RNA sequence: AUUAGCUAGUUGGUAGGGUAAUGGCCUACCAAGGCAACGAUGCAUAGCCGACCUGAGAGGGUGAUCGGCCACACUGGGACU
RNA sequence: UAUCUAACCAGAAAGCCACGGCUAACUACGUGCCAGCAGCCGCGGUAAUACGUAGGUGGCAAGCGUUGUCCGGAUUUAUUGGGCGUAAAGCGCGCGCAGGCGGUCUUUUAAGUCUGAUGUGAAAGCCCCCGGCUUAACCGGGGAGGGUCAUUGGAAACUGGAAGACUGGAGUGCAGAAGAGGAGAGUGGAAUUCCACGUGUAGCGGUGAAAUGCGUAGAUAUGUGGAGGAACACCAGUGGCGAAGGCGACUCUCUGGUCUGUAACUGACGCUGAGGCGCGAAAGCGUGGGGAGCAAACAGGAUUAGAUACCCUGGUAGUCCACGCCGUAAACGAUGAGUGCUAAGUGUUAGGGGGUUUCCGCCCCUUAGUGCUGCAGCUAACGCAUUAAGCACUCCGCCUGGGGAGUACGACCGCAAGGUUGAAACUCAAAGGAAUUGACGGGGGCCCGCACAAGCGGUGGAGCAUGUGGUUUAAUUCGAAGCAACG
C-alpha cells in the first residue's frame, strides 16, 4: 500500500480465537453478566454421560459428558482413561484439550480432582489419570 | 577449481521421489550435497539414483564441477547481502568474532564448508533446500572484497575506509 | 512524474543492465551534484554538461572494469516524495559496512555519508549506491 | 463512522459579585458565535507512568508485588471545623 | 535465631514425564478399529517400538507434566518488511470537491530538517564497573543510557511559505486526416410470416427411428398484388471509434472526443482521487402502444427404468418502441490511472518528413494506435516482453487459510425482484495455482492380434460322463472363484 494509505488507515492484525472459550469467561450472580477472566480449569455438573462414534478413520466408542460449568456454559468433555466413576449430577473438574477424533468435544476432564475418581489398575503416567503411587 | 582437492562434503537432504507408470511407482532418490574446503571454497551439487550412496556420489560429482569462492574477511563476510533465487530469499549479515555461524542446516552447511566462521542469516522465503542453496550462492556471488572494489573505482582501501 | 532524481538513478540502472556506454538525461542542479559525486567516488568514466533551449542536459559515461565488469551494481532512492528520510550524523549508516556509499544532502551542500560525517552534519538521505 | 453532526452559559464582549487566585466561576445586558472528517458528539473499554515479559531491533502484550501521581472509602449530595 | 565446637549414625531423605517422526531415548507380553492413545502428521481389524503392563533406556530432578494466558518463530498486517494475469485480492467505467504528490532557475525566510550550549527526563529496575552475604539468589556504591523533551544561538542543501523569470509537462490558437463515437427525424430492399386470387393434387413437416401437428372445407409448392413488424449479407478485416457498457443499411440536423504537423499564445494552469454525481450488457419491474419471426413458462408427441430434460410439433411472458425504475455480469486483457527509462524482427490502421523517379512506384526516418514473434529482466511456473506481468516514482481501490457467507443484525437505496455496506459463533487441516509422470476418455490419429467381418463346425435344446454351486447329510475332507476357478 501507499504510505498515505497506511496513515489514513494503519494496519489491523488478526482477531485471535481461543482453543478454550468457556474457560475464559467468569460469572457473577449479582450482575448476571459474564466477566472475561483467563482461567485454566473450571468445575461443573454432568448433565449427561454417553458414548460417541468418532470420525473416519476410527471406530471405537468415546466416553463424553455434557457438563454445565460454574459459569453456565454447556460443554462436552471427554472422559479419558479406562473406566470412570461418573454419572448424572456428578461434579467434575475440566481442563482444555481437543479430541481430534470427535467433532463436538474441545475439552477434557481432569481425572482425580473431584468426584472423578482415578483410573483403575494404571501404573504408568499416573500423574495423568490420577492414580496415587501404590 | 575442480576435483583437485581434499574436501569435506555434507549431505543436506535426501528426498525419495517417485515416477509413476502403469505398473505403479518407480521410486528414486535425489541427493543434494554441499562440498567445500574450510580454507574458503564451496559448491553444491545434485544427483539422482535408485540408491542413497549413488545419489550422494553423483551429487558430489556435480558439486566439484559447479563450485565458487566466498570472501572470508576477518572471519566474516565483508558486508550484508541477500539472495533471491525463486522462492529462496536469504540474507546474510556478518557478526562479531567468536559468535559462531547462525543459520539453518542447508545454509549453515554452505557457509561452514566454505569456512566462514561468523555470520548471521535468516530464511525469508520458501524452505525448499534446493532454492535455499541457490539463494545462498546467488548472494555470495554478490559479495565483494575491498581491494577488488578499489581496483574497480580507482580508489584506495584506506580511502574507502 | 514527481521525481527527477529517481529517473536519474533508474536510467543509470537500466544502462548498467544493457551495458550502454553513455546515457543522456535532462539536467538540474541536484542531478549535476550527484553526477559530480559519483565522479568523485569512482562510478563514472566521465560527465559533461550541455546547453540547450530548455533546461540544459547532462550526459554520463559509464565505468566498467576489465572483462566488461560493472562497477555500479545498484542504485536506490530512500528519501521519496511520499516519505522522506532525514537522518543525523549518527543515524546515517555505512552502506555495506563501507564498500558502497550514500548521499546525504545537508546544510554544507550535497555530500556523501562519509563527508557528512567529517563535517558532523545530517539531512536527507537521497540515495544509496551498493 | 454497523456512531457525523454537537453545543445554547454554549462562544466572545461591557459591567458586577465570588475564590487563597485568573477565568461564564456565577449573575445581568449585547452580539451569534464556537467545536468538528487533523474524527468532534456518542457507545464500549481502561486508573496513568516509572517500568515488567518477549523480541535481532522496530515493535507486541501487561500495568501483580516496589516508587510517583490521580480517583474513591455501602450509594448520592452538602457543608462546618 | 543465625553462627561455631564436639560426639553418633550410611544410617532416616527420589520422584515425574516421555521412547513412530517432528525430538533425546526399544524390547517382551496382553489386547485385537475393542479397550484405549493423540500438540500436528496420525496409531489400534490376531506378529502394535504409537494402546495397557513389565524390563531397559532418554530427559529432568525436589520437582516433572498438563491446562490457561503473553511475545517470538509468524515477512501470518510486511515503517524496517508482503502482495492483487491464472492462487485470496484492480471498484464495471468515468466526472470530479477535499486531501496526498508535484517541471527548471534566482532571491528571502527558517514551518519541517541539521547543528553548538544550558536545563531537566526521580529513586528503584535493564546495562557496565567495584564491593559484601561460606558462593548463588540477594544486597550496596558509582557510572551510563533513555525524549519525534524545551529554551537559546547558528546553516540554507532538500521539502514547505513568499516575490519574480523560463518552457520539454498541461492547455488554447493555427493547417490537415480518419472514424459502426452518441441523440433525434426520415428513408431502402432483400428476406420470415400473414391476407386475397389464379394454376394445382394428395401429401407436407420432422426424426436416430418416429409420432403429435397442418392438408381434399385443398394444402405443400408456384406467380402476382397487398399488410405488418424485427434485424440490417457483400463491404467486413486479431480493422475503426468510445471511459467502459458497446457501437455495423442510407441521408440530413445537433453534438462529443482522438491523432498528426507548427512553435504563434498562457506559463505548472498538473497526476491521482476517499466521501459524492452520473453512465452502465442481457434479464427483470410500472404505465401505453406494437407484436413478424424466435421464445422462458406451458400443452401434446417421442425418449427413457422413470424424464417435472435434451428431441419434435405448437406456444404466453418477453424480445421492439416512448418514459421512468432496477444498477448486476466470465461487466474479462480475470492485468487500476499517470510519468519516464530499458534490444530487435514484422504485419496492419490514421498522419507527417526526406531521397529517387514522368506522376505512379520504391526506400528510409518519425508520431499516435493496433496485432504477431522474440533479447535482457521478472515470474512458482504457464508465460509478460516499448500495448511489460521489466526498472523506478505519485495516487487510489482491494487481499490476509477453506467453509459458514456475500449469509445474519443494522443502515441506505429500491414499487418489487432485490442491491450496496458487511460480521460472529461453529467447523476443517487443509483449500488452492502452475507444471511433470502416468491411467482413463460415449477426444483425435497411426499400427497389430481369430478381435471383428467372411466362412467352416460347434455349445446353449435332448440323453449320459465329469466338475462346480445350492441343498441335504453323522460326514458329505480340504483347496481353486471374471478374463486368469469349475474333465
Ligand atoms: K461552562
Ligand atoms: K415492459
Ligand atoms: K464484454
Ligand atoms: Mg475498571
Ligand atoms: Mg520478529
Ligand atoms: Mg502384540
Ligand atoms: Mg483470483
Ligand atoms: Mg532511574
Ligand atoms: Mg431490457
Ligand atoms: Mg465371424
Ligand atoms: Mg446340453
Ligand atoms: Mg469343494
Amino acid at each position: 500500500p501507499t504510505i498515505n494509505q497506511l496513515v489514513r488507515k494503519p494496519r489491523q492484525s488478526k482477531i485471535k480465537k481461543s482453543t478454550s472459550p468457556a474457560l475464559n469467561k467468569g460469572l457473577n450472580s449479582f450482575k448476571r453478566e459474564l466477566t472475561d477472566v483467563n482461567s485454566p480449569q473450571k468445575r461443573g455438573v454432568c448433565t449427561r454421560v454417553g458414548t460417541m462414534t468418532p470420525k473416519k478413520p476410527n471406530s471405537a466408542l468415546r466416553k463424553y459428558a455434557r457438563v454445565r460449568l460454574s459459569n453456565g456454559i454447556e460443554v462436552t468433555a471427554y472422559i479419558p482413561g479406562i473406566g470412570h466413576n461418573l454419572q448424572e449430577h456428578s461434579v467434575v473438574l475440566i481442563r482444555g484439550g481437543r479430541v481430534k477424533d470427535l467433532p463436538g468435544v474441545r475439552y477434557h476432564i481432569v481425572r482425580g480432582a473431584l468426584d472423578t475418581a482415578g483410573v483403575e489398575n494404571r501404573g504408568q503416567s499416573r500423574s495423568k489419570y490420577g492414580t496415587k503411587k501404590p | 577449481d575442480g576435483n583437485k582437492l581434499d574436501l569435506e562434503e555434507r549431505v543436506v537432504t535426501i528426498n525419495r521421489v517417485a515416477k509413476v507408470v502403469k505398473g505403479g511407482r518407480r521410486f528414486r532418490f535425489t541427493a543434494l550435497v554441499v562440498v567445500g574446503d574450510k580454507n574458503g571454497h564451496v559448491g553444491f551439487g545434485t544427483g539422482k539414483a535408485q540408491e542413497v550412496p549413488d545419489a550422494i556420489r553423483k551429487a558430489v560429482e556435480d558439486a566439484k564441477k559447479n563450485m565458487v569462492l566466498v570472501p572470508t574477511v576477518d572471519t566474516t563476510i565483508p558486508h550484508t547481502v541477500v539472495g533471491h533465487f525463486g522462492g529462496g530469499e536469504i540474507l546474510l549479515k556478518p557478526a562479531s568474532a567468536g559468535s559462531g555461524v547462525t543459520a539453518g542446516g542447508p545454509v549453515r552447511a554452505v557457509l561452514e564448508l566454505a569456512g566462514v566462521a561468523d555470520v548471521s542469516s535468516k530464511s525469508l522465503g520458501s524452505n525448499t533446500p534446493i532454492n535455499m542453496v541457490r539463494a545462498t550462492i546467488d548472494g555470495i556471488k554478490q559479495l565483494k572484497n575491498a581491494e577488488d572494489v578499489a581496483k574497480l573505482r580507482g580508489k584506495t582501501v584506506e580511502e574507502l575506509l | 512524474m514527481t521525481d527527477p532524481i529517481a529517473d536519474f538513478l533508474t536510467r543509470i540502472r537500466n544502462a548498467n543492465m544493457v551495458k550502454h556506454d553513455k546515457l543522456e538525461l535532462p539536467a538540474s542542479k541536484i542531478k549535476k551534484e550527484i553526477a559530480e559525486i559519483l565522479k568523485r567516488e569512482g562510478f563514472i568514466r566521465d560527465v559533461e554538461y550541455i546547453e540547450d533551449d530548455n533546461a540544459g542536459t547532462i550526459r554520463v559515461f559509464l565505468k566498467y572494469g576489465a572483462t566488461g565488469e560493472r562497477v555500479i551494481t545498484g542504485l536506490k532512492r530512500i528519501s521519496k516524495p511520499g516519505l522522506r528520510v532525514y537522518a543525523k550524523s549518527t543515524e546515517v549508516p555505512k552502506v555495506l559496512n563501507g564498500l558502497g556509499i550514500a548521499i546525504v544532502s545537508t546544510s554544507q551542500g550535497v555530500l556523501t555519508d562519509k563527508e557528512a560525517r567529517a563535517k558532523q552534519v545530517g539531512g536527507e538521505v537521497l540515495a544509496y549506491v551498493w
